[PDB]
């Protein structure tokens, strides 16, 4: 039925490797500040556009 | 001949190495100074200490973590 799945770790360090291009090379939340979600719920309810934001 | 006086806060700045002209740039237009530049040993980020006026220091925050990418913190 193909429903679940676990690998060993050099086979995920492989796909980690040849995936390179469609990942980004973030590490940690500091970055989308002002720019998550909550932040723009807030700036819908407030009617206001965060530069880079929507509309 | 009275004069004023304001408060001066202190301001500790935890950043990478490459954001620090960016915190250079942002604290020049806020009327402050930096007194303090010092790497961290067994680290690579660096403090930046200095002193701020209190009037000025409103979105001061929001500044170097809109400025440097998220990458800076102060109290």
């Amino acid at each position: 039925t193909y429903q679940r799945w676990q690998f060993t770790l050099p086979m995920m360090s492989t796909l980690y490797r040849l995936a390179n291009q469609l990942l980004t090379d973030l590490v940690d939340d500091n970055y989308f500040y002002l720019f998550d979600l909550k932040a723009f719920f807030t700036s819908k309810a407030l009617n206001m556009a965060i530069p880079g934001g929507p509309k | 001949t009275p004069r004023l006086m304001e408060p001066y806060y202190f301001v500790e700045v935890q950043a990478p190495a490459d954001c620090v002209s960016a915190v250079y740039t942002v604290l020049a237009r806020r009327r402050g100074h930096v007194t303090q530049d010092a790497p961290i040993p067994g680290s690579p980020l660096y403090t930046i200490k200095a002193f701020i006026p209190a009037i000025d220091s409103f979105g001061f925050e929001t500044d170097l973590r809109t400025h440097t990418q998220g990458q800076a913190f102060s109290l």
